[PDB]
């Protein structure tokens, strides 16, 4: 796939850190959600 | 048995799936793994539409059983079931024929697929198939699905299906006044005018009077040019009938995806947009 | 019952890429499958409303 | 743009109306239903009176209709009569002050009329009222004109020169189609032909011309328009025509359209030489009754309320 | 008695009538299917020796004779056509098995790759004058305003490598369009035609990229006996080659993906 | 990845194509051409020239004659008022002489502007099609087309003055608005108690699918042999190539069975032509013969019979 | 539960510019998907009146 | 499929590892699934 050995560790890192802030985004909303009117 | 000519393509491989397993013909059929799917899905939807014909809305020894053709009918369920598996005969057979139906020509297209690939040809035609698998998944998975139910779905029957696109077409009135209804419209007649028109020019030029040889490119450009000062050429008229007859086959699906769940009114009302614009 | 495991060899004759975007697709639909499945039934969890169904906090 | 346009969302509101896979369903926008129910929301009726009195014909001098009542019923009777049809201008708007048996003002031979409309109505014509029946605030809402009434319209404007297109303009009566727009006039105050469909396969003896279909479609889109269905509502599209096929709306609405031919012809129209002309068209013909009158675009006017029970002084005897 | 309803009415005759002709006419259609192809290949007929010629229902047509224009010859349909073996071996030997191409499957000639014998002649303009020439050749032609020059892009394969450079443009002096692009191939300065149909442009990179073959089979492309016009036969020829790599170019087009 | 042969790439210009010659008697061609880039983008960019006979001159007259009546008409309805007339165009229309007047010429107000652009529409549109009877022996070809505008003019003629004529009011024609004529086509099928039962207009409808079917199959087929010159038909047809071949092939090998080059476009041909011939064979039968077309079904047993599940009592029968 | 030091490997078999905006397109359509789901059912949060109806009672 | 016997260890080990860890958060999502809500 046009990568090194050396640059898929680079990538995965960002490609991991970058996922869990989303996931983390995702976290405050389904709690502000859950406060505001929770759901079950 | 093969074309005169056909043995020297019939090469091995170009499968998407299958490979080896069922890369073979039959008379003049090719197979391939969705040649075998598809038989399936095929013959277990047909061999239903047997039994449903066998059985009747009200049981086989009913009146309203039927083997005639014009009137064998099998029908959704209810809207009372939403979107929940029906039992069978109130509508589950026509949910499983009908997954059977999405399944073949599905297996179809894609077994035209592997055709391209083994001739070596564009996918221009499994490509184009696919506009009329969509209409007909909007006509039973889209549409029936944003309205909460399967039952939206059409019958499958000769006639009682033309009364399916009678009554829904009457819910808005004066359905005629669905524009994109007006465009496919359109498209569906202008498609039919083009081929006429191609139709007629191959084949008056290929055979012209005698006393004439084959024509040329020269001529057919310079007929439709006498007549209406243009000629969009040979190459692009095979581009323009396949956009129209594609682009037909688009509008029906979203004149029949409006046709409910993004419109509710009659269609004629939807007009009023245009009376009342600041203009007048 | 028998005695070779060694279902590594899997891998040698199934290409990899295409198995693994096969499983991420089909878990996916079956995904989108099965929540359109509970939620057109009793199971459901959006069409009720924890405490109070909530278009019945007010009629008027 | 080439705007894009008119749009409502996703799931519509919807009713199974035939046998499964025929296609006589329908759809509706959930949120413009809510609005409908709170636009179409009716009085509560005022406590019942005992009465327990004599009747009213014995101790009023001008009481020609609402005579067997007590007095205590008639004068509960005047207050819903005050609130249903003039309540910002109150007991004057009927009366000459300081004079409630003089008819010496118009609203009243008027009014009247109309306590012998309501009657005829609630009492005669069940099999189109039901037991829901109506009342006053049925047309008037608060108001002392209808909002919905109507009036025999000459449409847009033609040279000397040449003649109307008597169908073919933008008009909202015919559910903006362009089939003709009065399709009230020949059919929902004088009884013009609504039939068209033959009742034999091959030809020779239906004289129905197509136009005379024309006009049966316009008018079919008024009335389905006035109470807010389709087709399906009442027919089985394959038949028009066909009772059997058809939904037990259509036997209602053809007993409905015999009385909007009653009401219109003589309750209304004998009421024209005593009408203001702010109340009357260009033809001199008066504020007349349609369906959307009192339906006001569903199917049962305020979704089937059931206020006139509650006024016995309005049904006959 | 004014009533005999008949159950005869004119809509059914004339719905009799239609299907009449409407089996006519399928018939016939089907008889013009057969002016090509026909009859077919099974080993009934190689068994029988030949005495079972298949042709089905309906059956074949008369020949009818198309007259080229100039001094071009005559061609008869349906005709008969001499056999052509078959650049391939039978992964089966059992019968509707495929075949295997013998050797190296872009020069084989078979699957993607196989073509039939068009003329050794050229198409002509109404004139008379090679209608498919190059732009070297047709003087007149031009690239259109607002068109990157295809001459001077560099041609680059399916794998990246660069195939050669834009050589020329070879236009239809019938109907004015890019029919072909000449490459002046890398390792060779050979020159041969690219069909159209198989040349996607990068105009912001002035490169023109060919999924069909590798940069290197550029070398194998078939052969024009004159580098100033192209037969018939030339054309097949040409393309046939490059469709072929659509399955050969590379060790997976073969399929399967699972 | 690969070139679709839907958008020309890259074009290539040459002076412009007054066309093959015509013989003697065949007038001079007139306008000197023109090149659209965009047109370009997808086909011959060439505008024109164009042939003008004393048969196309006259087909340009009486066609643009009928144009004027209809349009003059609409903007009359609208009092003049270009604005009101922008506004309800769609909506606007000339109705036809009203069944008071039989088959009798009308008044100018009550109808004859109508039988006079009915009349000037149909000369014009029959001379169209003797014009492109001439400009196809100009070129010693064949009468295809012509046998085709022939039939289209068939269900036209049916349509608008055949049926009429026959029914004895010219009331039955169509009106010349959009909305109008939309209308026109409902209250048909109204009127005749349903045409979905109508053989004729079943097999119409089978035949427009069918023109959307074949060219679609056939305009993708042609695409994807595009690449060895496919869309040369006529040498595909004289000379069959490996474009023609693997075309027939991929049918061959997807449905059982194909045609030829030149076949197929005979397959097409009589699809369209049929689409219109039962067409106008469809609105014949109408009020001529059959008066309810869903009767007519029952009376053949053609109409499913659904259990009776919601239904309303004849007051009519009270 | 834990993260097998090799999982770099998965971006020498799948290509990333494919993943990443593959990701996006099935997120964002998921997003405008869900929040008409929801629009769609008893917990709509636009047609509530809050905190005062904002037409009026009707035309006034 | 190019791949050597040893990256048939590898990629068999990631794969399992990986699939055991996905059968995990199912098993996570569907405990949570059934003590909030039993559906059996
Ligand atoms: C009664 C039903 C319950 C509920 C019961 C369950 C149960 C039970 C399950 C889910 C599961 C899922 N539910 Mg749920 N769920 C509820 C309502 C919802 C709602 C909603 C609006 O109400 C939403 C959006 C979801 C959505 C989700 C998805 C996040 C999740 C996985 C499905 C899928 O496609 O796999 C997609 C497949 C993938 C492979 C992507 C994996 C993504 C996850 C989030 C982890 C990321 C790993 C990432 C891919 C790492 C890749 C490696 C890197 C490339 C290096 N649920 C209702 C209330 N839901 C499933 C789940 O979460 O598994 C634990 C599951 O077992
Ligand atoms: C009822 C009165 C209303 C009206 C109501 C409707 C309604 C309602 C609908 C239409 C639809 C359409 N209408 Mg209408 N329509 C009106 C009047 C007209 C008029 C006219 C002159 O008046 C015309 C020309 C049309 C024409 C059209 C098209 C615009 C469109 C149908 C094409 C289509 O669906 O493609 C789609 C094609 C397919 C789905 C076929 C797909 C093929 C599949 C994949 C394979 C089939 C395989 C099968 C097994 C083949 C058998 C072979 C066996 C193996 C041998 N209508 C009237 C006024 N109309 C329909 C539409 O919009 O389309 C969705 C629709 O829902
Ligand atoms: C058989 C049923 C009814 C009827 C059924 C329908 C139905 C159903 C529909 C139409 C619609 C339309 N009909 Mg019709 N229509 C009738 C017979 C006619 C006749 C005629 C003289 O016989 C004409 C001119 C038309 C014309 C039109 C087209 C304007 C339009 C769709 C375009 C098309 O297919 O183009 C192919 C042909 C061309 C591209 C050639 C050139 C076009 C010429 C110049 C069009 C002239 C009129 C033009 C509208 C005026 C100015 C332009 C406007 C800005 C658009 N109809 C028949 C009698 N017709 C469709 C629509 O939506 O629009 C109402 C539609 O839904
Ligand atoms: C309204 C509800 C009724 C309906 C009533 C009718 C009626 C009535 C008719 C059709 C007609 C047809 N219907 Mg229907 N139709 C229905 C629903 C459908 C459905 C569907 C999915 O439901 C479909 C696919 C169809 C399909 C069709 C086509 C198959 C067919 C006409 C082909 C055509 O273009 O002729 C149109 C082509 C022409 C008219 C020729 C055009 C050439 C002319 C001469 C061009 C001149 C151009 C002009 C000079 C240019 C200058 C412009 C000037 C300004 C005028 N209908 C329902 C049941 N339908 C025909 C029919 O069936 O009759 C039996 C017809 O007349
Ligand atoms: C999208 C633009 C146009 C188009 C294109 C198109 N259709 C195509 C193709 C293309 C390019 C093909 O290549 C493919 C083909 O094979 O060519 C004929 C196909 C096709 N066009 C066909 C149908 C078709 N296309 C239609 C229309 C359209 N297709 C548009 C006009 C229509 C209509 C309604 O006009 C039909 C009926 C098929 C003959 C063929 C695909 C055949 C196929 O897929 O076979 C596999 C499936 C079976 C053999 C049957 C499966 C068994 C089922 C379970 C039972 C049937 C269930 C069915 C839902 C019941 C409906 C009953 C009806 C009586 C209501
Ligand atoms: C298989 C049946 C299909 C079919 C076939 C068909 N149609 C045809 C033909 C055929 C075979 C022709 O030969 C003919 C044609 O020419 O094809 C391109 C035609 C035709 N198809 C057309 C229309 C048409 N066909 C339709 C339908 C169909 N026809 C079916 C789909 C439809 C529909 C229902 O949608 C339409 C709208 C026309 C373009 C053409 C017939 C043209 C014609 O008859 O002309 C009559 C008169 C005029 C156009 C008046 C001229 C107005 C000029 C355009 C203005 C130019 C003015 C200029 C500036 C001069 C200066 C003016 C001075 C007076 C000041
Ligand atoms: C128990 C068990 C095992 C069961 C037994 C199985 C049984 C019952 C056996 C019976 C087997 C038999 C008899 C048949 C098998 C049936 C099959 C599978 C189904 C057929 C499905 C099929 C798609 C049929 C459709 C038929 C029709 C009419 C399709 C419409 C398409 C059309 C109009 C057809 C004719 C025109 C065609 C084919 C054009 C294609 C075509 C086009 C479009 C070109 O452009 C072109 C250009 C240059 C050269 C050639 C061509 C060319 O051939
Ligand atoms: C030998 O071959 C031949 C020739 O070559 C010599 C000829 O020149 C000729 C003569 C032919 C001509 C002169 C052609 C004339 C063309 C006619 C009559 C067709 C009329 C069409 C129009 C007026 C155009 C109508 C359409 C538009 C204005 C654009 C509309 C744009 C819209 C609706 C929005 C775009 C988006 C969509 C449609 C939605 C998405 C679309 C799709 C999904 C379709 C896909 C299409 C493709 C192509 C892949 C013939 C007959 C011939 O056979
Ligand atoms: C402001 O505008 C200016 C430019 C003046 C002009 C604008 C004009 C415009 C915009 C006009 C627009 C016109 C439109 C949109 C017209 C649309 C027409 C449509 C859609 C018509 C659809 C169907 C119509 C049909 C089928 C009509 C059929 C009529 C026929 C066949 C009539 C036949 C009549 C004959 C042959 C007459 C015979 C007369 C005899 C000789 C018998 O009398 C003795
Ligand atoms: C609260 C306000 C009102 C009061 C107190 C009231 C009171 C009365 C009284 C006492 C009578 C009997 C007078 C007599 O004939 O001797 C009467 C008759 C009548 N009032 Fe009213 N009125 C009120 C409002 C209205 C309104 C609003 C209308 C019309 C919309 C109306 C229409 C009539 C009519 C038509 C009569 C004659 C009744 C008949 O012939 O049966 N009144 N009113
Ligand atoms: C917009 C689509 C509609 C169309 C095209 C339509 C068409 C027709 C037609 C053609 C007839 C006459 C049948 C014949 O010729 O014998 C008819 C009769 C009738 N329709 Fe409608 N209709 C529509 C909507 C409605 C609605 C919504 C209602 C009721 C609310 C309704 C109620 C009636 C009644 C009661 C009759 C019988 C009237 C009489 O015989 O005097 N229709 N309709
Ligand atoms: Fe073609
Ligand atoms: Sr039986
Ligand atoms: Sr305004
Ligand atoms: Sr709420
Ligand atoms: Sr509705
Ligand atoms: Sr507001």
């Amino acid at each position: 796939t046009g990568l090194t050995d050396d640059e898929a560790k680079e990538f995965h890192a960002i490609f991991m850190q970058s996922m869990y802030a989303w996931f983390g985004l995702v976290v405050i909303a389904h709690l502000l959600a859950w406060l505001y009117r929770p759901w079950l | 048995a093969m074309l005169s000519f056909e043995k020297k393509y019939r090469v091995r491989g170009g499968t998407l799936i299958g490979g080896d397993l069922f890369d073979f013909w039959v008379g003049p059929f090719y197979v391939g793994f969705f040649g075998v799917v598809g038989f399936c899905f095929t013959l277990l939807g047909v061999l239903l539409i047997v039994w449903g014909a066998t059985i009747g809305p009200t049981g086989p020894t009913s009146d309203l059983q039927t083997y005639n053709l014009w009137r064998i009918s099998i029908a959704p369920p209810d809207l009372s079931y939403g979107l929940r598996m029906a039992p069978l005969t109130e509508g589950g057979l026509w949910q499983i024929i009908t997954i059977c139906a999405a399944g073949a020509f599905i297996s179809w297209a894609l077994r035209e697929v592997e055709i391209c690939r083994k001739l070596g040809i564009g996918f221009h035609v499994p490509f184009a198939f696919s506009f009329a698998i969509g209409a007909y998944l909007v006509l039973v998975f889209v549409r029936p699905l944003l309205m909460g139910a399967w039952g939206h779905g059409f019958p499958y029957g000769i006639l009682s299906h033309l009364d399916w696109v009678s009554n829904v077409g009457y819910q808005f009135l004066h359905f005629h006044y669905n524009p994109a209804h007006m465009l496919a419209i359109s498209f569906f007649f202008t498609n039919c005018l083009a081929l006429s028109m191609h139709g007629s020019l191959i084949l008056s030029v290929t055979n012209p009077q005698k006393g004439e040889p084959v024509k040329t490119s020269e001529h057919e450009n310079t007929f439709f040019r006498d007549i209406v000062g243009y000629s969009i050429g040979a190459l692009a008229i095979h581009r323009l009938g396949l956009f129209l007859a594609l682009s037909a086959a688009f509008w029906s699906a979203v004149c029949i995806l409006i046709s409910g769940p993004f419109w509710t009114r009659g269609w004629p009302e939807w007009w009023n947009w245009w009376l009342e614009l600041p203009l007048w | 019952f028998t005695m070779n495991a060694n279902l590594y060899k899997i891998w040698l004759i199934l290409d990899p890429r295409r198995v693994l975007v096969s499983i991420v697709a089909f878990q996916i639909v079956l995904g989108l499958l099965i929540h359109m499945i509970v939620l057109s039934t009793d199971l459901n969890w959006l069409d009720d409303n924890i405490p109070v169904s909530y278009q019945a906090l007010g009629k008027k | 743009s080439v705007m894009l346009l008119g749009c409502e969302g996703p799931p519509p509101g919807t009713e199974q109306i035939g046998y499964r896979g025929v296609g006589m369903e329908n759809y509706y926008n959930k949120r413009q239903r809510a609005l409908s129910i709170q636009a179409n929301q009716p009085v509560e009726s005022l406590p019942a009176a005992d009465s327990t009195g004599p009747k009213a014909s014995e101790v009023y001098q001008n009481v020609q209709v609402l005579k067997d009542l007590s007095v205590g019923e008639f004068t509960r009777t005047m207050v819903a009569v005050t609130t249903w049809v003039s309540p910002k201008e109150g007991c004057n708007y009927c009366h000459v002050p300081g004079n409630w048996a003089s008819d010496d003002i118009y609203t009243k031979v008027v009014s009247r009329r109309m306590f012998e409309l309501v009657r005829a109505a609630n009492s005669d014509w069940k099999a189109h009222v039901a037991e829901t029946g109506v009342t006053c605030y049925t047309c008037h809402r608060g108001n002392p004109v209808p909002k919905y009434a109507w009036v025999t319209d000459p449409g847009p404007k033609y040279p000397s020169g040449l003649k109307p297109t008597g169908q073919n303009y933008g008009s909202k009566t015919v559910a903006y189609a362009s089939l003709p727009f009065d399709p009230l006039t020949p059919f929902l105050d004088q009884a013009n032909e609504i039939r068209i469909t033959g009742n034999a396969a091959l030809a020779g003896s239906n004289p129905a011309s197509l136009k005379q279909a024309e006009w049966t479609f316009g008018l079919m889109m008024n009335i389905s328009d006035s109470l807010g269905v389709g087709c399906t509502f009442c027919h089985n599209t394959r038949a028009f025509n066909d009772w059997t096929q058809s939904t037990p709306k259509r036997t209602t609405a053809w007993y409905a359209i015999r009385h909007v031919r009653d009401i219109n012809q003589n309750y209304i129209w004998p009421l024209n030489d005593v009408l203001p002309a702010s109340r009357k068209g260009p033809y001199g013909d008066p504020l007349r009754v349609s369906c959307m009158t009192c339906h006001q675009a569903v199917n049962k006017p305020l979704y089937g309320a059931q206020m006139a029970k509650d006024y016995p002084g309005l049904y006959k005897t | 008695s004014a009533g005999i309803t008949h159950y005869i009415d004119a809509a059914q005759i004339t719905i009799w009538a239609f299907w009449l002709f409407f089996f006519g006419l399928i018939i016939y259609l089907r008889r013009e299917d057969k002016r090509e192809g026909y009859p077919l290949d099974s080993d009934r007929t190689e068994r029988s020796g030949g005495r079972v010629k298949v042709v089905g229902f309906p059956d074949l047509p008369d020949p009818k004779t198309f007259v080229l224009p100039h001094n071009g010859g005559t061609v008869v349909a349906p005709r008969v056509e001499a056999p052509v073996a078959v650049n391939a071996t039978p992964f089966s030997p059992a019968p509707g098995s495929p075949l295997v191409p013998n050797g190296d499957p872009m020069l084989s000639g078979f699957g993607p790759a196989a073509s039939p014998d068009r003329p050794k002649h050229c198409d002509l303009t109404f004139e008379g004058l090679p209608k498919i020439v190059p732009m070297r050749v047709a003087k007149e032609f031009s690239i259109a305003e607002g068109d990157p020059d295809p001459r001077g892009m560099t041609v680059v394969g399916l794998d990246g490598e660069v195939a050669g450079t834009v050589s020329d443009v070879w236009v239809d002096r019938s109907e004015p369009q890019i029919r072909y692009l000449e490459v002046e191939v890398a390792a060779n300065k050979k020159k041969v035609l690219l069909p159209i149909g198989f040349s996607r442009f990068d105009k912001k990179a002035r490169k023109v990229k060919v999924d069909a073959i590798k940069a290197a089979h550029f070398a194998n492309v078939p052969t024009l006996s004159n580098p100033d016009q192209v037969t018939l036969y030339e054309e097949d020829k040409v393309c046939a080659y490059y469709a072929g790599g659509k399955l050969y170019a590379t060790a997976e087009r073969a399929g399967p993906l699972l | 990845p690969e070139y679709q042969n839907i958008f020309t790439a890259v074009q290539v210009r040459a002076p412009a194509y007054p066309g093959v010659p015509l013989p003697k008697g065949n007038l001079p061609r007139i306008g000197r051409p023109i090149f659209s880039y965009w047109l370009g983008k997808i086909g011959d960019a060439q505008i024109g020239p164009i042939y003008l006979g004393l048969t196309g001159t006259l087909s340009i007259f009486f066609g643009l004659v009928a144009i004027s009546i209809i349009g003059f008409n609409m903007l009359a309805s609208v009092h003049w008022d270009v604005f009101q007339f922008l506004k309800h165009f769609f909506w606007l229309g000339l109705e036809p002489p009203p069944p008071q007047y039989g088959l009798r010429i009308p008044p100018l107000s009550e109808g004859g502007w109508w039988l006079m652009a009915g009349l000037f529409l149909t000369l014009s549109i029959l001379l169209w099609w003797v014009r492109t009877y001439k400009r196809a022996e100009a070129l010693g070809m064949s009468q295809h087309l012509s046998w085709a505008f022939a039939a289209a003019i068939f269900f036209y003629l049916v349509l608008g003055f055949i049926r009429p004529v026959m029914m004895g009011s010219w009331a039955k024609a169509v009106p010349f608005g959009i909305f109008p004529h939309l209308d026109w086509t409902a209250a048909f099928s109204i009127r005749y108690g349903n045409l979905y039962y109508n053989p004729f207009h079943m097999l119409s409808i089978a035949f427009l699918y069918g023109s959307a079917l074949l060219f679609a199959m056939h305009g993708a087929t042609i695409l994807s042999v595009s690449r060895f010159g496919g869309d040369r038909e006529i040498d595909q047809i004289t000379h069959r190539g490996t474009a023609a071949e693997r075309a027939a092939l991929f049918w061959r090998w997807t449905m059982g069975f194909n045609v030829t080059m030149e076949s197929i476009h005979r397959w097409a041909w009589w699809c369209a032509v049929l689409t219109v011939i039962t067409a106008g064979i469809g609105i014949l039968l109408s009020g001529t013969v059959v008066d309810n077309w869903y009767l007519w079904a029952v009376k053949h047993g053609m109409a499913p019979a659904y259990p009776e599940v919601v239904t309303a009592v004849n007051p009519y029968e009270t």
